[PDB]
């Protein structure tokens, strides 16, 4: 998504180390 | 900037068909018969045209017009006997083609094999009608005998005969009807042959070894065009020997007599390329059973791909199946010989034995042999 | 005994004369094609070369000299495990679809 | 402790109702946290063409300022106790929920009372908020799934309030003054059409007395006479194609009329939907997934991601699928996806129906994990069904579903029904509407 | 072949498609009687038999 | 409306659609043959052989 606003951009920063996850019937996720 | 060979639509189709088509390297001579069929077809389409250009279709001028083509038309006899014996050449090539497809396990190409069976039926019907055309004694009486089989069909059967006869017996109506059908059918055969080549090209030819040869593939044009030219030369040698030296070798002399419905010839035999099946007809006293066996004798090729039980595809490495296949070929030859001879001792019992053995070999002996065969090779 | 009959059959089959191994002569159905794809590279390369040499020999209608004939004892069984596994997987799929 | 034993041991959903009409509903557990929110029945459905976009604007300005808390002070109270305050507005419901500890319940309920009631709606903040929504509109334009679903709603319920997008056209948002919003608040934020929900370490008696002492000022009247009624929405089977070849991937959503929140046919259809399944390029199941469409897509690398949906409104819904795939796959899935639906309409084996039942049970039990999903479930169920469906009832309704039921309900909703296709991107290969409608019926059946 | 197609769910599919296949066969029978003008059957249908 | 009942009964299934078409073929063929033949005999009354065979 394109972000061009403070409110939408809020929360897109990271404060915890990156954590990937893949499944068998669930799409890939990251945090 | 490109080859018009591989960019022009028609030229692209021709190129993919028989110029740059990947063909197996080790294709034996037995494959040449494929083209030897098509060439025959072309010849049969050619000469027949020049026959239909001097052939009437009325029963008062059928035989006379044929004699006119033979005696008066400039070089007409060449065309007439070229047609008559090119039919036999066509059927020799057809039988050898079916034998090749059977031996090397080419029936695994299901679509091409089924289309081939359809082509076989169409060619046999066309040849039957063509032999009816000259209105000889053999012509008329064989037509009556063959069409009267359809009376055995339950219920509709009788009506069907009166439908095809266009009346009550093979007569004026049936002659012209068979002329029209014999004219139209070969073009249907050509269309089916084109479809057949399409289906075969979707997978590629099968080599004698029966194994996929995608690694050793060679272009068709520089090699197999000249191989096919040599095959056509040999077939022309045989056909021209037949026509020029002994034209009435494969025919029957009684066919040179005007058709007289009030008297029959001493023997009523069909053309040679049909006797193998006619004998089967004569095997079963039950007329309906006879007709059913007659149809099944050809329709068995449809079931043949299903019955394949051997792990290997071809017969190159199956000696037991090789002896079985040659038993089958000898059986077909025996049926052909039996068909000619009259219904007398010992031809009756020999005919029953041959007819039984044919289906026994195709349906039972071959699959069981393949089952023993795999067991003999750890699989 | 039986193994003598099997050896006689291997001799009379003829694929040894072409340098072919048993598994090179098998018909390539879908299961066999997938098994061939599953083969390790080193086995696949030898399979392809053996097949191509055999096709060459049959094109020229010849056989290898008697010394270079795949002996019955030396006829390894490379495609058998992969084909067995493929058949097992297909059987499992069919049983689950049942 | 078998599945059935656990189901009849899930805490209940005690429901109360003050005199004004505000329904209080809680669900006690042992967690030290809680999730308290107010679920109003506002949404784009209750909006005319003149003021479409009012609900989004009100949601934007909710947390900005109040009469009691002038502004950022409200955010300070929310953050000081560690609560996360959120709000989601849809085409039917609009809700505010605070995620906070159990001890902060008296304060959290007060904060929600202030927002839903004494909202400032200052004109300066309205002007500031006007641009933000406009930017968010372009952001949503970048969100291709969302624009495809809005195309679905626009082309399906054309000429009805449902076709209106939640955010509103980027012309109404540029003229929505204070006057329009105030009517929205005073006409939709009413006590009868409100559910005060909470879940976690919440006590139903505590929630009731907090509601009595805070939300008592809520009004149930509707000013002079104006009572916004429920307008039934027609579903007009149509198609819309916004072909933009620049977009890397093509999105196509096709849906037929599904039932409403009532009409228990949802339970069979969901099972049927579960049989179709869902796929993404990063799954890992590959050519082994039980779903036929998923297995085919993985085998041929057809699509990047297909998902089946059952969007459901009060009286009608959009039941169907939405898939994202390249230019030379759109037709092919149209063949398979439709080919899947009709299979369930003509021959649905009991094995796959059992599989769908298990998938549905897993989805329901997993979706109700955590205080926030439970609070959302309570607030949504009290507005849609009028009561929270206990999981045991869900289990019973799922158990009654079998192969014959799925076949009957699919043939009743899928077979020979005009779809509502909507496509975006390089959708050239997308079959013409006549082709899709033809694919909606099988010549074997 | 027949080992694979002999299954619980396979017979269940057969049962599902029994009505459609059977009345497809009825369609074929009626079409055959009509096109052929099978007098043996058409002599019993009330209105149509007046044609003969 | 009757048309809804027709659709739900005889038209939803393609095969039932074909059966309806087939029976309609019978009855339409008979009815149309009767009607057209009657119209023709009415138009040319007294000229056809059917109308004059009685006197021989
Ligand atoms: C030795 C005397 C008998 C020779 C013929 C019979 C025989 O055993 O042939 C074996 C053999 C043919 O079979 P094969 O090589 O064992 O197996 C490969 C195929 O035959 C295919 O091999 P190909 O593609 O080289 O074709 C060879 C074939 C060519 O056959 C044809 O062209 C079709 C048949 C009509 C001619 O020549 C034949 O003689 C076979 C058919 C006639 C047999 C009589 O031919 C020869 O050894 C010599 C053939 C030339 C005549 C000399
Ligand atoms: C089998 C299909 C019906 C065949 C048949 O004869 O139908 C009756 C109708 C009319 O015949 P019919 O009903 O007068 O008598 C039927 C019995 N036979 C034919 C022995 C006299 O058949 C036809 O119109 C054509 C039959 C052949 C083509 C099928
Ligand atoms: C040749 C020269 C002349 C050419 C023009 C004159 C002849 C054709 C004119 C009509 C052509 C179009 C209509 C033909 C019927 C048809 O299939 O229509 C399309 C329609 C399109 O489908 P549909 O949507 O109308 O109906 C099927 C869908 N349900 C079941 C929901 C109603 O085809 C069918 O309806 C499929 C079934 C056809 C069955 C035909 C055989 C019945 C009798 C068997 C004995
Ligand atoms: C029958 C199937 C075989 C024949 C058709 C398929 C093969 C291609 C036939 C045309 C051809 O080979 O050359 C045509 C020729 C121009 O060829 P050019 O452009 O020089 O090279 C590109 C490929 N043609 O066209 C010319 O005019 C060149 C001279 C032709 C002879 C005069
Ligand atoms: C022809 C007579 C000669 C002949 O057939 O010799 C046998 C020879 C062997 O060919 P090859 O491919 O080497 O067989 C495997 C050997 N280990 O050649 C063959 O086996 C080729 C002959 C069999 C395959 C081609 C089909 C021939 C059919 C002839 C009868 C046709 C009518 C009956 C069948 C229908
Ligand atoms: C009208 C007569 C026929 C024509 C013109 C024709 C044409 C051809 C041609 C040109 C080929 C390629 C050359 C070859 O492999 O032989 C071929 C292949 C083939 N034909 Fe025919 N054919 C005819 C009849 C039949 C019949 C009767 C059958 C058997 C039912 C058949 C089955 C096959 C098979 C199996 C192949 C593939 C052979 C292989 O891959 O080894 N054909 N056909
Ligand atoms: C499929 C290829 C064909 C075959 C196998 C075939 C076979 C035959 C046979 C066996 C005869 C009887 C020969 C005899 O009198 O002893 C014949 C005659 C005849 N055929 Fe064909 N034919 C074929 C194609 C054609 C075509 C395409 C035409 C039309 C252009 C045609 C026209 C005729 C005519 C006019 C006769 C009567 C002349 C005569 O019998 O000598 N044929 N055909």
């Amino acid at each position: 998504r394109s972000f061009l606003c403070r409110e939408s951009l809020s929360g897109q920063a990271a404060g915890r180390p990156l954590v990937a996850s893949v499944g068998l019937n669930v799409p890939a996720s990251v945090r | 900037m490109t080859n018009i060979r591989k960019s022009h639509p028609l030229m692209k189709i021709i190129n993919n068909a028989f110029i740059d088509l990947p063909a197996p390297s080790n294709i034996s001579s037995w494959w040449n018969f494929g083209s030897l069929l098509g060439i025959c077809l072309i010849l049969q389409i050619l000469t027949g045209l020049f026959l239909a250009m001097h052939y009437t279709s009325d029963t008062t001028t059928a035989f006379s017009s044929v004699t006119h083509i033979c005696r008066d038309v400039n070089y007409g006899w060449v065309i007439r006997y070229l047609h008559a014996n090119g039919a036999s050449m066509f059927f020799i090539c057809l039988f050898i083609h079916v034998g090749r497809g059977l031996y090397y396990g080419s029936y695994m190409f299901l679509e091409t094999w089924n289309i081939g069976v359809v082509l076989l039926f169409t060619v046999m019907a066309t040849a039957f009608m063509g032999y009816v055309l000259p209105w000889g004694q053999m012509s008329f009486w064989g037509a009556t005998v063959i069409t009267n089989l359809l009376s055995a069909i339950p219920y509709i059967g009788t009506d069907l005969v009166e439908w095809i006869w266009g009346g009550f017996s093979v007569d004026k109506a049936t002659l012209t009807r068979f002329f029209a059908f014999h004219f139209i059918l070969p073009f249907i055969i050509t269309a089916l042959a084109a479809v057949h080549l399409l289906f075969l090209h979707e997978t590629g030819s099968n080599n004698p070894t029966g194994i996929s040869s995608d690694m050793d593939k060679i272009p068709f044009h520089p090699y197999y065009t000249i191989k096919d030219i040599l095959g056509a030369l040999f077939m022309m040698l045989i056909l021209l020997i037949l026509v020029l030296f002994s034209p009435d070798l494969l025919g029957d002399p009684d066919n040179y007599t005007p058709a007289n419905p009030l008297n029959t010839p001493p023997h009523i035999k069909p053309e040679w390329y049909f006797l193998f099946a006619y004998a089967i007809l004569r095997s079963i006293p039950n007329k309906l059973g006879g007709v059913l066996a007659l149809v099944a004798s050809i329709l068995i090729l449809i079931l043949m791909p299903m019955l394949h039980t051997s792990k290997q595809r071809s017969m190159m490495f199956r000696p037991l199946s090789q002896c079985l296949f040659w038993m089958l070929v000898a059986d077909l030859i025996t049926l052909t010989w039996i068909g000619g001879q009259p219904v007398e001792h010992p031809f009756i019992i020999i005919g029953q034995l041959a007819s039984i053995l044919y289906f026994l070999i195709i349906l039972v002996l071959m699959p069981i042999t393949s089952i023993i065969e795999n067991n003999l090779l750890k699989w | 005994w039986l193994e003598g009959i099997r050896k006689w059959y291997y001799n009379a089959a003829g694929f040894n004369k072409l340098g072919l191994m048993r598994d090179d002569t098998i018909y390539e159905d879908d299961d066999v094609k997938e098994a061939i794809r599953r083969l390790p590279e080193n086995l696949y390369n030898d399979r392809v070369f053996r097949i191509k040499r055999a096709l060459d020999l049959t094109m020229r209608q010849q056989i290898l000299p008697k010394e270079q004939w795949t002996k019955y004892e030396e006829d390894k069984f490379y495609l058998e495990p992969y084909l067995k596994e493929v058949i097992r997987e297909r059987k499992e799929r069919e049983e689950w679809a049942k | 402790a078998t599945y059935a034993q656990a189901l009849q041991s899930v805490p209940e959903t005690q429901v109360s109702q003050l005199d004004n009409g505000l329904r209080v509903a809680s669900e006690q557990s042992s967690q030290p946290t809680c999730t308290v929110g107010v679920w109003i029945d506002a949404g784009s459905r209750y909006e005319n063409e003149k003021n479409n976009g009012a609900g989004y604007f009100v949601e934007h300005l909710a947390f900005k300022g109040t009469k009691n808390r002038p502004g950022s002070a409200l955010e300070k109270e929310v953050e000081s106790m560690g609560a996360h305050l959120n709000a989601y507005s849809t085409r039917e419901h609009t809700a505010y929920y605070i995620k906070a500890l159990s001890k902060d319940l008296p304060k959290a309920v007060e904060l929600l009372a202030d927002i839903v009631q004494n909202c400032s709606l200052e004109d300066s903040q309205i002007e500031k908020e006007r641009d933000v929504i406009l930017q968010e509109l372009q952001e949503n334009d970048s969100s291709m799934r969302d624009v495809v679903f809005d195309y679905l709603h626009a082309t399906a319920f054309q000429g009805t309030p449902l076709a209106q997008s939640v955010e509103g056209p980027s012309e109404n948002v540029r003229k929505l003054s204070r006057a329009d919003l105030t009517e929205y608040v005073s006409q939709h934020y009413k006590a009868p059409r409100m559910v005060l929900a909470a879940a976690g370490g919440v006590e139903h008696r505590q929630l009731l007395d907090l509601a009595q002492k805070h939300f008592s000022s809520l009004s149930g009247t509707y000013v002079e006479d104006a009572v916004p009624a429920f307008t039934p929405c027609r579903f007009t089977g149509s198609e819309i194609r916004h072909r933009d070849d620049a977009l890397p991937l093509a999105h196509v959503a096709i849906a037929v009329e599904g039932p409403g929140w009532a009409n228990p046919d949802n339970v069979p259809l969901q099972v049927a939907n579960a049989i179709i399944g869902h796929y993404d390029s990063t799954y890992g199941g590959g050519t082994h997934m039980s779903s036929t469409l998923a297995s085919v897509a993985a085998t041929r690398k057809l699509c990047q991601s297909f998902q089946t949906f059952n969007i459901c409104y009060a009286e009608t819904g959009l039941l169907g699928a939405h898939f994202v795939c390249d230019n030379m796959s759109i037709d092919d899935m149209m063949f398979f996806l439709q080919g899947q639906w009709m299979r369930l309409c003509t021959s649905a084996t009991e094995s796959e129906v059992v599989r769908g039942k298990n998938i549905l049970r897993n989805a329901l039990v997993s979706h109700l994990d955590g205080t926030t999903p439970v609070c959302e479930d309570i607030g949504r169920s009290l507005l849609t069904y009028g009561r929270r469906i206990p999981l045991a009832e869900w289990e019973s309704r799922i158990a009654e579903v079998d192969a014959s039921v799925v076949r009957e309900v699919c043939s009743k909703y899928f077979y020979d029904q005009c779809p509502a296709v909507a496509g975006l991107g390089p959708i050239e290969q997308l079959p013409d509407y006549n082709r899709i409608r033809s694919g909606m019926f099988w010549l074997r059946f | 072949m027949l080992s694979r197609f002999l299954g619980p769910r396979y017979r269940e599919l057969a049962r599902n498609w029994i009505p459609t296949a059977s009345m497809w066969g009825a369609v074929g029978a009626v079409g055959l009687v009509w096109a052929t003008d099978w007098r043996l059957i058409l002599d019993w249908v009330p209105y149509i038999n007046g044609k003969f | 409306t009757l048309t809804a009942r027709l659709y739900s009964l005889l038209f939803r299934r393609t095969s039932t659609f074909a059966l309806t078409i087939a029976v309609g073929a019978l009855f339409f063929e008979r009815a149309f043959d009767q009607g057209a033949d009657a119209i023709y005999e009415h138009i040319n009354q007294g000229k056809l052989w059917k109308h004059i065979k009685h006197k021989y």
